[PDB]
């Protein structure tokens, strides 16, 4: 009985039981360390010149040189093909485990 | 396709000749210096044997958050298994005593039927 | 999402575990001789009566 | 340049720690699976043993009565 | 602490970006501090 | 992704432990049966012998490229400086 004998035996087993890094782990408490929230805002009228040039121009020039297209979609789709080779390998192992698992149960059945 | 240490997608994968398994070079090079042996198989292995804004602020912050809360939660998972790996073995041994107690009970009841005939 | 989320959890989280605990075979194959050997001796005594 | 090299060196430990933590995770939990299977398997021994012990009593008491 | 090491690397990249900027505008100025001559 | 011997997409990849390269099992097996050797390096090999980080490496490319950007201005400064001293 998948509802009586298991419940019965469980009670009998129950009755016999009645008889018988520092920085990382601390951050886990649930707060990430704040980063530099400075570069994005700034102010023309406000304080500090370096922020204008020591924050925005050079990074924007590096951005415009970095922000690209020369290769475009070819570099992306080349990596997409690699992901498909990686995926099929896992499912082949899913099969190999599936066959040997059923094979062991098959021997028990006899 | 992945490293067999960190769980990375290696930039410079290197394979060991004792146990055919691909590791990222920096991570395997660290292990040999710590203790000169293959991490998986525990077989003798040497180094020669082998064959700005969001990036600074938002992205780097998330990476150290994801590492921190993951290992802490992983440490919590390891504790639960040790917490009651014990509830498994105790309930198992509890069942063993029931079987041993019933093994004396059954055959003795069955032997009383054989004696009853006389 | 197909791998390191579904192909890995069926593989790491089930089939390997179930394969290692698919047997069950090593502990069982041995309990049977013990089961039968007790029954065989229990039968021998019944034959005497 | 060395801050990035230091960032690598600390990560190199992070990967080494995660490996040993995962090995004990699967290796220990795997013993959990073998126990749980064998426990409910051993539990079925009692269910069978219980009913047989019960049959002997009714049989002997109805026989000893007459 | 480690969370401060995060802000140090932020400041060091912040400093080098300006240290590279200041070095190029000076180069351009000398071109006409030379072209005017 | 490719087999070095044939140039096809191997359906059963097996990596050798003498010359690290991904060969198709059916192809390399015939290569071993011909003569016990690895096809690339011609070193001895038998059938039994056959079997955050990305973000950090990115920051190296950033600084390694910017360091060359400095040389373009350091070297040009040394020529414009002497197009000034002689002037």
């Amino acid at each position: 009985i998948p509802d009586g004998y298991k419940n019965e035996i469980d009670q009998l087993v129950k009755k016999e039981f009645a008889n018988i890094t520092l920085f990382l782990e601390e951050y886990r408490r649930k707060y990430p360390r704040i980063d530099t929230s400075r570069y994005i805002p700034n102010e023309s009228s406000e304080v500090s010149l370096l922020g204008i040039v020591d924050s925005y121009l050079k990074h924007q020039e590096i951005v415009l040189d970095t922000l690209l297209p020369q290769t475009v979609s070819n570099q992306w789709r080349i990596n997409n093909d690699y992901i498909r080779q990686t995926c099929t390998i896992v499912e082949e192992m899913n099969i190999q485990q599936r066959k040997q698992i059923n094979d062991l149960e098959i021997y028990r059945k006899r | 396709m992945l490293c067999a240490i960190s769980g990375k997608v290696p930039r410079r994968p290197v394979l060991s000749p004792k146990s055919r398994t691909i590791f990222e070079k920096s991570l395997l090079e660290q292990y040999v210096k710590d203790t000169g042996n293959d991490p998986i198989t525990n077989e003798p292995l040497s180094i020669e044997e082998i064959v700005s804004i969001p990036n600074l602020l938002t992205s780097l912050q998330n990476e150290w958050d994801a590492i921190m809360l993951e290992n802490f939660k992983l440490r919590s998972t390891l504790d639960s298994l040790t917490k009651k790996l014990s509830t498994v073995m105790y309930e198992r041994d509890a069942a063993k005593l029931v079987a041993a107690q019933l093994l004396m009970e059954k055959n003795e009841d069955s032997k009383d039927l054989p004696k009853s005939s006389q | 999402s197909t791998l390191c989320h579904h192909s890995l959890p069926a593989l790491i989280e089930g089939q390997r575990k179930y394969y290692a605990d698919y047997y069950a075979y090593r502990q069982e194959i041995r309990s049977l001789e013990g089961r039968r050997k007790r029954l065989q001796a229990m039968l021998n005594s019944s034959s005497s009566i | 340049p060395n801050l990035l090299t230091s960032l690598q060196n600390e990560w190199d430990a992070i990967m080494l720690e995660n490996f040993k933590l995962r090995s004990t995770l699967d290796s220990l939990t795997k013993k959990l699976s073998t126990v749980m299977y064998e426990r409910d398997a051993a539990k079925l021994v009692a269910a069978q043993l219980l009913m047989e012990k019960n049959e002997d009593s009714k049989d002997l008491p109805k026989s000893s009565q007459q």
